[PDB]
RNA sequence: UUAUUGGAGGUAGAGCACUGUUUGGACGAGGGGCCGUUACCGAAUUCAGACAAACUCCGAAUGCCAAUUAAUUUAACUUGGGAGUCAGAACAUGGGUGAUAAGGUCCGUGUUCGAAAGGGAAACAGCCCAGACCACCAGCUAAGGUCCCAAAAUAUAUGUUAAGUGGAAAAGGAUGUGGCGUUGCCCAGACAACUAGGAUGUUGGCUUAGAAGCAGCCAUCAUUUAAAGAGUGCGUAAUAGCUCACUAGUCGAGUGACACUGCGCCGAAAAUGUACCGGGGCUAAACAUAUUACCGAAGCUGUGGAUUGUCCUUUG
RNA sequence: CUGGGGCGGUCGCCUCCUAAAAGGUAACGGAGGCGCUCAAAGGUUCCCUCAGAAUGGUUGGAAAUCAUUCAUAGAGUGUAA
RNA sequence: UUGGCACCUCGAUGUCGGCUCAUCGCAUCCUGGGGCUGUAGUCGGUCCCAAGGGUUGGGCUGUUCGCCCAUUAAAGCGGUA
RNA sequence: CUGGUGACUAUAGCAAGGAGGUCACACCUGUUCCCAUGCCGAACACAGAAGUUAAGCUCCUUAGCGUCGAUGGUAGUCGAACUUACGUUCCGCUAGAGUAGAACGUUGCCAGG
């Protein structure tokens, strides 16, 4: 289990992350999820690390 | 306001684009007939149930899937293979 | 004043100027080397001024090398025109010079003489230069 | 004609450059009655030994618990910074 | 959207195998002035070293097309009713053009403005943070900040700067200062200073009107030395004269060279008024590296409220 | 159309580069072609392999034709790339 | 200065020269203070500090400029639509 | 083992040296016959078996050329942070060249031995 919080916001920022932050499921500024820890999930968190916060 | 004469270009011309390339993926089911690869000569040959139109054309001549492949060291090729 | 005796294409897009030098980055044929320490396009006047400069110094003793070749055209557009209407007319011949590379070597003089005479030579030049020698 | 190295790990390129920074050398051993090792020596050492034995000396590198006689096989060089970069130790037969 | 797998393709880099460009050598199939041998060797070959948007023996990162594909997500497509739009801008970045000019111009990619209020950037569409349903004299944060203007550190530790650098600029110039290295000489007395010497062949030879250490060319050798250049500068028309190198002595502890770096200095002249920190002011209230707090938005949270959806579900 | 307009240049089609390794992509950016040709220079079957160089050989020379060897594409592919 | 760009103004931002009135900058023409000089003196050359004040009437030309006459310690160079 | 006929990016090739023949493969002997040469029985075609391993062909050795080729490092670069510096930093991916080294092929089917 990640959760996951978007700590930064997706204004400025390119479609393609913005693409990546709805896909994790993060709708505003400061929202989480929580996570089932996988490659695929790791991935997007890679894709936008510098936007979400993760704890284990 | 002073002002100086100009030359012209003798160029400014172009063909339009001919969209070449390929227009299926390795792995990819297609109908036959469907062309594969759009080239100038064979940069890229028929290989199994593919064909080679008037204009180098590559297209599948049965329903299956798309395979680019090897051929010998330098050339390669595009078939097309039933699925089972 | 070096130039190609002929170039396929006389009107040629600037060259990258960014990033370091691909090669010639050793002294391989004298003892001595200026080696370029900043980036600049070198015209074939600079390089004659600085080539006469430091032969000069050196009084026909040693043997000079350049080892950059302008080989670029670059043009320019007559005196107070408009934009556009075409590319202009060829100007100059440049050669693109990076940090690292070895603009020229000497031979057959004292360390101290061609240090005078590379001293000589790199105020002519648009770049910031270094004393270089043979590595080993 | 002896000098001692350090085995590496997998090295990102701030490692390297905190290496070379620090004053050490990467390198690769390779060559007959060895696998290929990832080492670092200092860089003041390496010139003294090879001022020492010459270019084409041999060289005892201690690799680890092992000595390998080793040859420079070759070496990369930054010549704005006059910086060894980095070496190839080539172990030869005997 | 991501993960994994397959594939198309020739860019960045790199390279010189092709097409062109190009620097030094070596050698010359062969002929000429030359008798065999001292041009051209234009050829070819060969070694080493370079250049390319329209070169490529090579060749990424990405992006792209897919998959009886997995995870997360919420779209997607078809048909029909109604539109508006067809002047775009800055910024960043990949390029052309221009002059590696323009708040220039034209394409690619992204963001913002347009059509976006709020906080920062003095003021400042396009930059940085961030997307205002309404109310609150509640709380946490972002960018940015915390001496006073003006909310919050005259915070903690270790250094750098002396230039108000900070708070405009270059080639180049400089015993500014800090750090990290290498290295020469030295109590068998170093560096500097002071005392003394600094001589002989000889006015070396040539050249010149003259050229005698000291216009310029060729050399740059020998003798006594405790050492002294066929001479480091000044001087003469040339000499003369002064001086240095070098050596011995006095003195007594450090002294010189080089490489790489941090921060500063000069180079630096415009017009209404200080006027290139927003002001006062600052030697830290500057800069670098760490640490702990706090301030700071219409972001988020708390409380209440409106509207519209979704779901439990009469109720709410 | 047009870095104001006039004047100059250009207007359709093909190839390359710019074009940022899919495709596409602008400027009065950098280069060239086209408005045909072929009755075989088309179809098919069979067969064949170049350019160039060296060495010999008469008229014949640096290059004509003949012979051997080397020669992997430097030739040819009607016509630009 | 000559331009390049086309960002304000085309429901109007009057355009050269002169006159009147100035004002500012200093990259200083004179006057003041200096350094170097291939500065004997008298003169000069060149550079540094310095913007307080001063810095002329005429001939020609619409002219600005420029040439010329005659002076002056000097007859400065620029900005202010 | 030999041959025929396939598959595989030359790790398979080139070059050099060496060995082989009643089987078989060739060279080889001929031009009556089918067939053939812009001339040529050279070639193609056919008939044949006196001679030869000389050449081809097969096999063996090698590392001179060609081919293949790491690891490590470097260039470049997606993303991020800082920046206008012909930039810096961090992370991931990661060449080309070169080096060590590999390599004088590996295999399927069929007929003979
Ligand atoms: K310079
Ligand atoms: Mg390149
Ligand atoms: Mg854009
Ligand atoms: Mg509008
Ligand atoms: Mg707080
Ligand atoms: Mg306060
Ligand atoms: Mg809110
Ligand atoms: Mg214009
Ligand atoms: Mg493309
Ligand atoms: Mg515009
Ligand atoms: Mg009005
Ligand atoms: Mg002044
Ligand atoms: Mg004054």
């Amino acid at each position: 289990k990640l959760q996951i919080t978007l700590t930064r916001s997706v204004i400025g920022r390119p479609e393609t992350q913005r693409k990546t932050v709805e896909a994790l499921g993060l709708k505003k500024t400061n929202s989480s999820v929580v996570v089932e820890d996988n490659p695929a999930i790791r991935g997007q968190i890679n894709k936008v690390k510098h936007l979400v916060t993760v704890e284990e | 306001a002073s002002k100086k004469g100009v030359s012209s270009t003798k160029n400014g011309r172009d063909s339009e684009s001919k969209r070449l390339g390929a227009k299926r993926a390795d792995g990819q089911f297609v109908t036959g007939g469907s062309i594969l690869y759009r080239q100038r000569g064979t940069k890229i040959y028929p290989g199994e149930n593919v064909g080679r139109g008037g204009d180098d054309t590559l297209f599948a001549k049965i329903d299956g899937v798309v395979k680019f492949e090897r051929k010998g060291r330098d050339k390669k090729q595009v078939s097309v293979y039933a699925v089972a | 004043m070096l130039l190609p005796k002929r170039v396929k294409y006389r009107r040629q897009h600037r060259p990258k100027t960014t990033g370091r030098s691909k090669g010639g980055n050793y002294v391989t044929f004298g003892e001595f080397g200026l080696q370029a320490t900043t980036t600049s396009w070198i015209t074939s006047r600079q390089i004659e001024s600085a080539r006469i400069a430091m032969t000069r110094y050196m009084k026909r003793g040693g043997k000079v090398w350049i080892k950059i070749f302008p080989h670029t055209p670059y043009t320019k557009k007559p005196l107070e025109v408009r934009m556009g209407a075409g590319k202009g007319a060829v100007e100059g011949w440049i050669a693109v010079v990076k940090p690292g590379r070895i603009l020229f070597e000497v031979a057959g003089v004292s360390e101290e003489v061609a240090r005078e005479a590379l001293r000589l030579a790199s105020h002519k030049l648009p770049v910031k230069t270094k004393f270089v020698k043979r590595e080993e | 004609s002896l000098k001692s190295i350090i085995r590496q790990g997998k090295q990102t390129r701030s490692d390297l450059k905190q290496l070379r920074k620090s004053g050490k050398v990467p390198a690769v051993v390779y060559g007959y009655g060895t696998k290929n090792v990832s080492v670092k020596v200092d860089e003041v050492e390496f010139i003294k030994v090879i001022r020492e034995v010459g270019r084409n000396g041999v060289i005892e590198l201690g690799v680890g618990s092992k000595t390998i006689k080793v040859m420079v096989a070759d070496y990369q060089f930054d010549p704005l910074k006059n910086q060894i970069t980095h070496i190839d130790f080539l172990a030869i037969n005997m």
